[PDB]
């Protein structure tokens, strides 16, 4: 009834699906053929027999990691029509992804979507999973939801993305990117619950005992993140938490809509054996600044929203005792203007191990969406890079050659300036 | 050090090399000259397998400060060494290695 | 799907590329007879942008075979792997153009041209999504320079949208191997600033450099030169060929290293050069990788990187390898090396990571450097250009061809504004 369309974009997008399908097809016990050996409903839908056809698209202009996917374990699990793949990729260009190759895609994932609109019931929204410094990830993603937005004009739409980090970098012209795709889809977006690969790195390195992580033990953190965000719509519990419920508790304002977000209890077997996390602790972990998927120290701002997931063997009480030990902290710090800063969920199915991982088998963990002013030094080193590559206007033949203008690039500068102003206009005290 | 004709060659090599700092080394170079050395002494004439673990380690300033042979060995062997004969020889490799500089430069004002 | 057109012009071209579709077809598993003998299925995946399938299963490289003269053409064809191109692809002529640019560029350069071009034709018509293509000539030699050239310009005003990349080989510094060397390099990369998205310079002495000091090779033939050149074209459109965790076409690498339209000359590299004798003391790591291929001593042109600053670097990392590893390595030489990098360009490395690694090896990548060093070719290549012409010396063959003096002086002219700009950068 409560059915929910989940898009992946790009390669980072189709990898972090790939774990978050293997992690439902786990938690939910499908087998990766789609067989059974309801709560199944709001991500996967029936065929008159057992199958059970996940409810996503696999979008991605550049047919090698759709093909990848077309050809692993999970072959037989999506439906072959909705892995749409293109010919030649947006090669880190938003131009590319947005003008010149998405227009030739974007008509059938369009279609695509409406199919799977039409076989929903009550349509909640769009999980839209992308990365900010890629081709398709960026120029794609903005031209889908702002067609989404033409089409469903009131069905909410959470993007999953994956913020450029600070340091470590995989591309050269990340800034342009990530700025032209802030400007389009913040015209065009409800929240988006950000991370950062740097971030999730070190929690791994800290936490897990991992000195060589791959882009898979991150996509199997993500998909914990997202299982934690959607087990409400999958799964019973004391406190229900919708999409909609995200939107209204996280979003003051609506330029202001990028919550971070984290996940406590990771930890490995040994570890895990020999701690006893409970509610106060894993709350405690999901504050801690050296906890944050996202490489922002939270004590240089000020907290606007929390949205406390909780799950798995977790008592009301305990949660509000662990609450009300955060609000009388003083290092944590909320906007004055929020003196109620915390969205709670509560929900009764422990997280699921999936075998080969390397998070521990707990009985309760706690998934926190944090919109803090601390992400706007992360919007002023992205303006900044953009400012100085802009200066020196390079890279910027390959945006124009592909059906932009230089307009396009002042305009999203300044458009990105203005969300600076907004955040440190709600960033300050009221008098 | 027990060969003398192979670190005689081997210290004419690395002459032009340890002069500079420490800064602009990088032991990719190194082995060239090191494997060029084996080649040209009486010591290429030598079991394949020993000469297999003999390469280069770069300590942790001036090149003549930071050059040592390793020579790691691994698997059953590696029961009689045990991970402190490797850290007493290198402890005593210093010491051979410096009395062979001071030496090779008295022997060349001579 | 991302069909390549590779064009070899020239006894240099012809010879490298008859080495890099040896190592081609050793990496698709494909028997000389152009027969599949390979073990994995991503062999077959994208064996379509390099080769085309024939009726019995046999595949048929997408190259043209071009020289001047049928020597190199009939050592091709006799060697091995020579059974392997279509025998309509070998468009030669009889005179051999000597080593005269006009030769090959303005009086035999036109006709063989014209049948190349016919060839050329048929590939790309045939080719499903044309990618783009790629060059492997000589700018010191003859119908190398020449007619790689005339090649690029037509096929340039003929597909301007896809992307022409060359991987030439440069003047070296130290010793000529042509008389008239200045002059060629001179007129080819006039032409090649305005016709080429990605021109990857490979010196000689740089090579001999690498195999004495680094692979210790006693005798190093043009087979091994030949081979390091196959293995960066290798590395670069293997990324582009087999599945990997960071994709990357060529297109998305010009993208990455070509700030300004005319800065497209790379320095390419290769990270796991050892010795046979040093194979067993080296960890095969990638900080050792990174070490490696960013040493002045490992770059394939004669051009030292730290009398200039890296525009851009790309990193073609091949094999199954940790991202954290790849990216912290990265960063680490940007922060050692700030001044060696420019400060306009935040992250002036482009990463790909591919997880098909060459034969024999587990790990390799290969380094693409757009560096401000190239000037230095250009300067050298410039003395010697103008100290020829100031005395009009060896210019009655040039002249006595069709050419003129004002074309001299446009293309000296040209080549100073490349090296102003670089300088400027």
């Amino acid at each position: 009834m409560r059915e929910c369309i989940s898009i992946h974009v790009g390669q980072a997008g189709v990898q972090i699906g790939n774990a978050c399908w293997e992690l439902y097809c786990l938690e939910h016990g499908i087998q990766p053929d789609g067989q059974m050996p309801d709560s199944f409903n709001t991500f996967f839908s029936e065929t008159g027999a057992g199958k059970h056809v996940p409810r996503a698209v696999f979008v991605d202009l550049e047919p090698t990691v759709i093909d990848e996917v077309r050809t692993g374990t999970y072959r037989q699990l999506f439906h072959p029509e909705q892995l749409i793949t293109g010919k030649e990729d947006a090669a880190n260009n938003y131009a590319r992804g947005h003008y010149t190759i998405g227009k030739e895609i974007i008509d059938l994932v369009l279609d695509r979507i409406r199919k799977l609109a039409d076989q929903c019931t009550g349509l909640q929204g769009f999980l839209v999973f992308h990365s900010f410094g890629g081709g398709t990830g960026s120029g794609f993603t903005s031209l889908l939801m702002e067609r989404l937005s033409v089409d469903y004009g009131k069905k909410s739409k959470l993007e999953f993305s994956i913020y450029p980090a600070p340091q470590v970098s995989t591309a050269v012209v990340e800034p342009y990117n990530s700025i032209l795709t802030t400007h389009t889809t913040l015209e065009h977006s409800d929240c988006a619950f950000m991370v950062d690969n740097e971030a999730i790195y070190d929690i791994c390195r800290r936490n897990l005992d991992i000195e060589r992580p791959t882009y898979t033990n991150l996509n199997r953190l993500i998909s914990q993140i997202v299982s934690s965000i959607t087990a409400s719509l999958r799964f019973d519990g004391a406190l229900n938490v919708d999409l909609t419920d995200f939107q209204t508790n996280l979003v003051p304002y609506p330029r202001i809509h990028f919550p971070l977000a984290t996940y406590a209890p990771v930890i490995s077997a040994e570890k895990a054996y020999h701690e006893q996390l409970s509610v106060a602790e894993i709350t405690n972990a999901c504050f801690e600044p050296a906890n944050q998927m996202v490489k922002c120290d939270p004590r240089h701002g000020k907290y606007m929203a929390c949205c406390l997931l909780y799950r798995g063997d977790v008592v009301p009480k305990d949660v509000n005792a662990a609450i009300a030990t955060i609000k009388t902290k003083r290092s944590i710090q909320f906007v004055d203007w929020c003196p109620t800063g915390f969205k709670v969920g509560i929900n009764y199915q422990p997280p699921t191990v999936v075998p080969g991982g390397d998070l521990a088998k707990v009985q309760r963990a706690v998934c926190m969406l944090s919109n803090t002013t601390a992400i706007a030094e992360a919007w002023a080193r992205l303006d900044h890079k953009f400012d100085l590559m802009y200066a020196k206007r390079a890279f910027v033949h390959w945006y124009v050659g592909e059906g932009m203008e230089e307009g396009e690039f002042s305009e999203a500068r300044e458009d990105m300036a203005a969300l600076e102003k907004d955040y440190e206009e709600v960033g300050v005290d009221s008098v | 050090l027990g060969q003398g004709d192979f670190i005689r060659h081997l210290m004419d090599l690395l002459k032009p090399e340890l002069v500079r700092p420490a800064t602009t080394l990088y032991q990719h170079n190194l082995t060239g000259i090191l494997e060029t050395a084996v080649r040209a002494t009486n010591a290429q004439f030598d079991s394949p397998e020993i000469l297999r673990r003999l390469d280069v380690r770069l300590l942790e300033d001036t090149g003549w400060d930071v050059f040592s042979l390793d020579y790691h060995v691994d698997g059953p062997i590696a029961t009689v060494f045990t991970r402190e004969c490797m850290s007493h020889y290198l402890r005593v490799f210093n010491f051979l290695w410096r009395a062979k500089r001071m030496e090779y430069i008295l022997t060349d004002i001579r | 799907m991302r069909e390549i057109v590779h064009i070899q012009a020239g006894q240099c071209g012809n010879q490298i590329g008859a080495k890099f579709w040896e190592v081609i077809s050793d990496e698709h598993g494909i028997d000389p007879s152009g027969n599949y003998v390979g073990d994995s299925d991503l062999q077959l995946e994208r064996i379509s942008v390099y080769y085309n399938e024939a009726s019995s299963h046999k595949y048929v490289p997408r190259a043209i075979l071009v020289d001047l003269e049928p020597g190199t053409m009939d050592s091709v064809r006799s060697g091995a792997f020579g059974h392997l191109f279509r025998p309509d692809n070998f468009i030669f002529g009889q005179s051999g153009a000597g080593n005269n640019w006009a030769k090959g560029h303005y009086t035999e350069g036109a006709e063989l041209v014209d049948s190349v071009l016919d060839v050329v034709r048929k590939e790309c018509e045939n080719c499903d999504c044309l990618q783009g293509f790629q060059l492997t000539h000589s700018l010191g030699g003859g119908t190398g320079s020449g007619m790689g050239t005339l090649l690029i310009s037509k096929v340039r005003e003929e597909y301007p949208d896809r992307i022409m990349n060359t991987f030439s080989v440069v003047p070296s510094p130290k010793v000529s191997d042509t008389v008239v060397e200045p002059y060629n390099a001179t007129l080819s990369i006039h032409q090649l600033v305005e016709n080429t998205d990605e021109t990857y310079c490979i010196d000689n002495e740089a090579l001999y450099d690498i195999c004495f000091r680094t692979l210790k090779l006693a005798t190093p033939t043009y087979g091994d030169l030949n081979h390091l050149v196959s293995a960066t074209m290798s590395g670069v459109t293997t990324s582009l060929r087999f599945p990997g965790q960071l994709n990357a076409d060529l297109r998305k690498l010009a993208v990455n290293m070509v700030p300004f339209p005319r800065l497209h000359f790379f320095m390419p590299g290769f990270a796991p050069l050892t010795a046979r004798g040093s194979q067993q003391y080296r960890a095969l790591t990638v900080p050792e990788l990174t070490q490696q291929m960013f040493d002045a001593k490992n770059m394939m042109a004669a051009c030292d990187p730290r009398h200039g600053r890296y525009l851009t670097v790309a990193t073609v990392f091949r094999g199954r390898m940790s991202m954290k590893e790849v990216d912290e390595q990265m960063l680490a030489i940007q922060s050692k090396n700030s001044s060696y990098f420019v400060e306009w360009i935040p992250n002036n490395v482009k990463v790909a990571v591919c997880d098909i690694p060459p034969r024999g090896l587990k790990m390799s990548s290969t380094f693409i450097g757009n560096s401000t060093a190239i000037q230095e070719l250009f300067k050298r290549i410039s003395e010697q250009f103008t100290a020829m012409f100031r005395r009009k010396a060896f210019l009655h063959w040039y002249t006595g061809e069709g050419m003129d003096e004002m074309e001299f002086t446009e293309a000296e002219s040209n080549m100073n504004d490349l090296v102003s700009e670089y300088q400027q950068y």
